[PDB]
């Protein structure tokens, strides 16, 4: 099997900027590398063939180059209509291998999140199980971490995330993170609370409440 | 123009087996090599298996070798991957996808087109409609001139589902999350919407969630809470 490491993995860029993207394979495949882009939902694109051969249509923006086991893909000038997720692929044997993908997205400006707690309605509680959501809005880069503390003892393994792709009108990100706990235990307790890091926050910010709108 | 019209996916028990199908039109498809690729939920792209011009050549990775069988239909210009023995790990959306050139032209290999995609999910959970549970902002909040409501989609198999506000008439500032799998296999997620904090018992905001894999239509009203 012969391995594709691209890096970096994922990199954030502005429109007009020169970009580029490098795949080193596990031993050497000649000009046997392709590059392929793909959009959330959508089926790949192939840009490049065998190293540096512009796919018919593709925009001359695109250019491959390298042999053996150093490839690059360059974007000479970004257009907003290329950020997405970039893979190379190797034909040099079998079976055919693809590199794990680069993301481009979009640079802009450092913003704090905007934090809320959200207790579970009464109307779940009568199935059983309490949700505790915990939402981050709006926030860049997408780093943040999420701590879940319970009567102010810190939690691990009972909370889920999720994060949204870039605002289309911001470029922002959002996170939801929900804290999963039976009704029984919910009732056992007192202090919910998620904290939240930031790069944009000073200090971690926090948003608690008390079960029973205390 | 080249088309690959994809079809067969859907949920499948685990240990069972599915057919999946490739139709092409727009190419002389008896004398190309087609491939099959995959994509997990979030993952990369991962190839499948090879099928050669006659069919006489195939080539499988090494995680499906021995289960999965490629075939083709050189008459209805068709391409089949039969999945027997499905694994939690072979749930993915699977691609067939067309070399560059013809199989008796000495190239490079490359896949110059793709199908669109049919979603395979290996799972014993059994279908269901979502509970939609509000995500309500305080009464006597104070933090600011905004305020965030939402929406709890919780327990529903399988995906997708779709989240509107006030039957679409609501887009701004609107973010429906990815879905998450839970320990009991059913899906989660959370849509929400910040509006201005002054509107929140005077304007009236509905999630409207629709889960076509059970015809189910929920509109719930969310409220501030006391």
């Amino acid at each position: 099997d012969i391995q594709l490491t691209q890096s970096p993995s994922s990199l954030s860029a502005s429109v007009g900027d020169r970009v580029t993207i490098t795949c080193r394979a596990s031993q050497s495949i000649s000009s046997y590398l392709n590059w392929y882009q793909q959009k959330p939902g959508k089926a790949p694109k192939l840009l490049i063939y065998a190293a540096s051969s512009l796919q018919s249509g593709v925009p001359s923006r695109f250019s491959g180059s390298g042999s053996g086991t150093d490839f690059t893909l360059t974007i000479s000038s970004l257009q907003p209509e290329d950020f997405a997720t970039y893979y190379c692929q190797q034909s040099y044997s079998t079976p055919r291998t693809f590199g794990q993908g680069t993301k481009v997205e979009i640079k802009r400006t450092v913003a704090a999140p905007s934090v809320f707690i959200f207790p579970p309605s009464d109307e779940q509680l009568k199935s059983g199980t309490a949700s505790v959501v915990c939402l981050l809005n709006n926030f860049y880069p997408r780093e943040a971490k999420v701590q879940w503390k319970v009567d102010n003892a810190l939690q691990s393994g009972n909370s889920q995330e999720s994060v949204t792709e870039q605002d289309s009108k911001d470029s922002t990100y959002s996170l939801s993170s929900t804290l999963t706990l039976s009704k029984a235990d919910y009732e056992k307790h007192k202090v919910y609370a998620c904290e939240v890091t930031h790069q944009g926050l000073s200090s971690p910010v926090t948003k608690s409440f008390n079960r029973g709108e205390c | 123009e080249v088309q690959l019209v994809e079809s067969g996916g859907g949920v499948v028990q685990p240990g069972r087996s599915l057919r999946l199908s490739c139709a092409a039109s727009g190419f002389t498809f008896s004398i190309y090599g087609m491939h099959w690729v995959r994509q997990a939920p979030g993952k990369g792209l991962e190839w499948v298996a090879v099928i050669s011009y006659d069919g006489s050549n195939k080539y499988y990775a090494d995680s499906v070798k021995g289960r999965f069988t490629i075939s083709r239909d050189n008459s209805k210009n068709t391409l089949y991957l039969q999945m027997n023995s499905l694994r939690a790990e072979d749930t993915a959306v699977y691609y067939c996808a067309k070399e560059g050139r013809p199989s008796d032209i000495v190239v490079v290999v490359a896949f110059d087109y793709w199908g669109q995609g049919t979603l395979v999910t290996v799972s014993s959970a059994s279908t269901k409609g979502p509970s939609v549970f509000p995500l309500a902002p305080s009464s006597k909040s104070t933090s600011g001139g905004t305020a965030a409501l939402g929406c709890l989609v919780k327990d529903y198999f399988p995906e997708p589902v779709t989240v509107s506000w006030n039957s679409g008439a609501l887009t701004s500032g609107v973010h429906t999350f990815p879905a998450v799998l839970q320990s009991s296999g059913l899906y989660s997620l959370s849509s929400v919407v910040t509006v201005p904090s002054s509107s929140l018992g005077t304007q009236t905001y509905i999630c409207n969630v629709n889960h076509k894999p059970s015809n189910t239509k929920v509109d719930k009203r969310v409220e501030p809470k006391s």
